[PDB]
């Protein structure tokens, strides 16, 4: 049931993945989402992680444009226990009506990763599949930008300034 | 059947039959069944060489006239003497190696009068000298690595266990004499 | 088979019936859901056990005694001597673990999680619980040595010490409320 | 004169055995299989003792001095232990196998014929003699192996 393929050439997909939510490509080798509860749960989790790094991915690059220094740089030009502190003071409240769906005790039963919130009507399968698809770049360019810092120690966009310049003897 | 290692698995030609048979042979060097009895011949005879020199390794050290690599030449001892020797000492070797490998008498050539042969005492024979046979192993093995006397190794890690041990030793650029 | 659970008035997963020592219905991320897992997650989980209740005496005790602190052993011991030594040591011995054997096909077929090195014949279903527990014990304890380590920059004895002779100014509370 | 339980059916055979050491099947198929890792492993190492001397490298014996033999030695290690693993395994499961762990999968060109699979053994007994050679002219003189040639 996988029209767009899978994650390796001939390769196939486990059997609690059937191509049937969206972005599915056949991968779980480890069989983390063998049970179905789980596998719901996971779903929502993957969406959420995937829009958090696309806010980030942007936040550590624009302000990076627009002259402010780097993303490691940053703690000089805020307080950086300061802003944490209202960051989880300002979650609180909406992390848990986004859990509980809604503001009542009892819970709620909205789609509580789909929630609604849709002017332009856009809400099609192709853009809940590009959603995930533009969400596990980001994350993997976070998961980038972290190891870059490690290795190197300059900024992001200086490590493709590197590569531009230097195709053999970047890495 | 008593065996070398726990789990119960033998291999098929070792039954259990000859002294020692203690299920160990994980690399197949006696499936055929005329090497079988050479090896069983020369398990002993190393055997009991080996019995000769542990004790012969550790007796002029205790008595201080150096330890056993530094005995040879601490008497003079040279090349032309083990040449002698290994001339001396062919005439029984030839006299031993005559007869065939089938022969018990190629292990057990019956001087003995003290009459001692059972089987408790074949058996002891072939142990004591696995265990001597691990322990020049061991002599030739510490020699380089600690690179001082058996004698003192064994003293130093008595007084001392965790102090001189194989961790301790082994921590060090071993090969030094 | 009556056993407890590790949270009071949960349901446990259908997955996890007792079947096994120290079941105690807890897999809340789903992580054994089929079967072929959870086997082999049951042979990791005594393995790690095992090496945590040996890291975790081999932590405190040369420390007891004396010779040294855990995490600082590396500025009076060569690491890359120890790790290369080491792993020549261990390869042959884990492989034959992993392998069930000496033979290249498995062939003398050996249990990879209770082999028989019990001269005293004392395993049951229920020493294997205590085995279990006692693991998972040991594996909270060397978390707790770790992050004990970046934390408060002292050793275990030393940490343990520190909270029997001053427990207001020596706790997880008054070492996070500071820089540290 | 062939053994008797040394027979044709097996690459690269030829009938040697004068110690026996191969009687049991079981043995000589992990026989097979160790002669070959050897065989594999020996002719990267041939190669490797001369390729990166002749480019102004320095020899086989003189690695000591251009590495940290510590180090490289816990890397090269470190990489061994799961690869070997695997490959003794038969990929990443607990349970064994049934990826045959000699001739695994790597031939997209349809090589493997009986001919390639003796070809595999036959250059590997040479570049093991080969290497067996190396090493015993540098002890016998002071000599790299092209300065050996000479
Ligand atoms: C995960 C999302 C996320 C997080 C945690 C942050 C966090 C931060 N932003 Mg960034 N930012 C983000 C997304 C994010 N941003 C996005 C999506 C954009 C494009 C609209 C920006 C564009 C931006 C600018 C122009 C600036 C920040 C700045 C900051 C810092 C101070 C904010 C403040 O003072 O009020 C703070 C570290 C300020 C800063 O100190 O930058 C170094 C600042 O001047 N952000
Ligand atoms: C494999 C057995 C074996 C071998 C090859 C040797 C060989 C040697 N012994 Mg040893 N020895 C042995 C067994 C052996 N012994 C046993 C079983 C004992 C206890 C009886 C001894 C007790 C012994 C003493 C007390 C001495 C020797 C000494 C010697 C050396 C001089 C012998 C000589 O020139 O006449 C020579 C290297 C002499 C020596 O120079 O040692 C430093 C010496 O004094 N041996
Ligand atoms: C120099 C004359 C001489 C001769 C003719 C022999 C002859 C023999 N030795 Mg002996 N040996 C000698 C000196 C000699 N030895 C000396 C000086 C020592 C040190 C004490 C030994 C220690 C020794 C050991 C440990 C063994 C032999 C064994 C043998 C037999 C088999 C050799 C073989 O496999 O060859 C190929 C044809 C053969 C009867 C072997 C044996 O008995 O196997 C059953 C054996 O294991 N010898
Ligand atoms: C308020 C939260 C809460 C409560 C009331 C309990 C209560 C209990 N736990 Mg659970 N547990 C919890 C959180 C909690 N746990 C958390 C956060 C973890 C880490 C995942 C665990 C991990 C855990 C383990 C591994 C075990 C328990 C067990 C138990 C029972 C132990 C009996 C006891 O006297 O403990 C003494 C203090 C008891 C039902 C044990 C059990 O199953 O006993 C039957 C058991 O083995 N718990
Ligand atoms: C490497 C450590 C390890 C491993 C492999 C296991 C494996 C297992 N546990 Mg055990 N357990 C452990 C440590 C471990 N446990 C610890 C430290 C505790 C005490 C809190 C327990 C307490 C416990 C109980 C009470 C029960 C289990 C059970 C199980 C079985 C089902 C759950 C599962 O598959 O999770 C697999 C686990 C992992 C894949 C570990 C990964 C964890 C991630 C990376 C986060 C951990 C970091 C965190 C900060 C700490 C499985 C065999 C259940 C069982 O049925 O046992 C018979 C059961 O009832 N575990
Ligand atoms: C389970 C894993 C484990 C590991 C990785 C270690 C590792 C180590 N131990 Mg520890 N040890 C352990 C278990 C372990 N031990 C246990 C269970 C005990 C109690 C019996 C000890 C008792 C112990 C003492 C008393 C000492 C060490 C010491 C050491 C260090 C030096 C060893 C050496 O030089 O060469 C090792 C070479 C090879 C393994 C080959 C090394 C980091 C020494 C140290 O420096 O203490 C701080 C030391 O004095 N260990
Ligand atoms: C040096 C060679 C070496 C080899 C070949 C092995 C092989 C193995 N280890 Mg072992 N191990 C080793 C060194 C080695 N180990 C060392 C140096 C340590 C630290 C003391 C460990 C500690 C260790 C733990 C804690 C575990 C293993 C496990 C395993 C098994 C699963 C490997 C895997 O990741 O599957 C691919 C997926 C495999 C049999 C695991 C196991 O037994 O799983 C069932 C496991 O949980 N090993
Ligand atoms: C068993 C196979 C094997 C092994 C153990 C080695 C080991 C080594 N090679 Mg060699 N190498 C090999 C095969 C091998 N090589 C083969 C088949 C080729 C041809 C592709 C090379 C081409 C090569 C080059 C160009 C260089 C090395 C170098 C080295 C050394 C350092 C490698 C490093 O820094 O990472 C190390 C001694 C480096 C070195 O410093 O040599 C002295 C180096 O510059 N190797
Ligand atoms: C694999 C094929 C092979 C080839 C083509 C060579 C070729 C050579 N060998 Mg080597 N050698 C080899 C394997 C090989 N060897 C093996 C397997 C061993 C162990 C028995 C040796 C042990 C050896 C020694 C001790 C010497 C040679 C020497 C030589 C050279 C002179 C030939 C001679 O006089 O004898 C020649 C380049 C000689 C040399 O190095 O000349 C400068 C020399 O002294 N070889
Ligand atoms: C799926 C799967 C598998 C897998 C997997 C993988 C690869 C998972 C990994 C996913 C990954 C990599 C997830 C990252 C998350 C990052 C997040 C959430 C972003 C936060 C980051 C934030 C909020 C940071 C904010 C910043 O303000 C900060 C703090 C500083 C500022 O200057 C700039 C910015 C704005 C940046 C297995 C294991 C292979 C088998 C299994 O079977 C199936």
């Amino acid at each position: 049931g996988h029209k767009d393929g899978v994650w390796f050439p001939g390769a196939t997909p486990p059997a609690h993945l059937t191509g049937e939510y969206p972005a599915d490509r056949g991968f779980d080798p480890l069989s983390l989402a063998a049970d179905p509860t789980v596998y719901a749960r996971m779903r929502v989790s993957e969406v959420f992680h995937a829009r958090l790094s696309m806010l980030a991915i942007v936040g550590a690059i624009v302000p990076e444009v627009l002259g402010k220094g780097a993303w490691f740089e940053a703690g000089n030009s805020v307080d950086g226990i300061k802003l944490g502190f209202i960051a989880m003071a300002i979650a609180a409240p909406t992390e848990y009506w986004r859990g509980n769906g809604g503001f009542n005790w009892d819970k709620g039963a909205a789609d509580r990763s789909y929630p609604g919130f849709d002017p332009l009507k856009l809400t099609t399968d192709y853009t809940k599949a590009a959603e995930i698809k533009n969400g596990r770049l980001a994350m993997a360019g976070l998961l980038g930008l972290t190891f870059q810092y490690l290795a190197t120690g300059e900024s992001p966009l200086a490590n493709l300034a590197a590569h531009l310049a230097n195709p053999v003897g970047a890495n | 059947r008593p065996l070398w290692f726990p789990g119960g698995y033998a291999p098929s030609w070792l039954t259990g039959q000859h002294f020692g048979d203690r299920g160990f042979d994980p690399a197949g060097l006696a499936a055929d069944p005329k090497v079988f009895e050479r090896m069983r011949v020369s398990e002993v005879y190393h055997g009991r060489l080996a019995m000769l020199a542990i004790v012969g390794a550790v007796v002029p050290d205790i008595q201080g006239k150096g330890a056993w690599y530094e005995a040879a030449q601490s008497a003079g001892i040279g090349v032309n003497e083990v040449a002698v020797f290994t001339a001396a000492y062919g005439i029984a070797e030839v006299a031993r190696g005559l007869k065939a490998n089938s022969d018990p008498t190629s292990r057990y050539p019956g001087f003995d009068p003290l009459n001692l042969t059972t089987d408790y005492t074949k058996e002891a024979e072939i142990k004591n000298g696995r265990l001597a046979l691990t322990a020049m192993l061991g002599l030739e093995v510490q020699r380089h690595v600690t690179g001082v006397s058996p004698l003192v190794n064994l003293v130093e890690h008595v007084k001392h266990p965790l102090g001189h041990n194989i961790a301790e030793s082994v921590m060090h650029q071993w090969p030094v004499a | 088979k009556y056993r407890g659970l590790w949270f009071p008035n949960i349901t446990p997963p259908a997955y996890l019936t007792g079947e096994f020592p120290a079941d105690r219905g807890f897999d809340p991320a789903g992580l054994a859901a089929d079967p072929k897992v959870y086997e082999r997650m049951r042979i990791a989980e005594v393995f790690n056990g095992r090496l945590a209740m040996l890291a975790i005496v081999g932590c405190v005790y040369p420390e007891l005694l004396g010779n040294g602190v855990w995490f600082e052993v590396w500025n009076k011991v060569d690491f890359y001597r120890f790790a290369l030594i080491s792993l020549q040591v261990v390869a042959p011995l884990e492989y034959w673990r992993g392998n069930g054997g000496f033979g290249w096909d498995g062939e003398e077929k050996y249990d990879r999680s209770y082999p028989g090195f019990d001269p005293c014949n004392l395993t049951t279903e229920y020493t294997k619980a205590a085995e279990i527990k006692n693991g998972r014990l040991a594996m909270i304890g060397m978390f707790g040595l770790e992050v004990q380590s970046h934390v408060t920059a002292q050793g275990p004895v030393a940490n343990l010490i520190e909270h029997l002779r001053h427990p207001l100014a020596a706790n997880i509370g008054a070492n996070l409320a500071h820089p540290w």
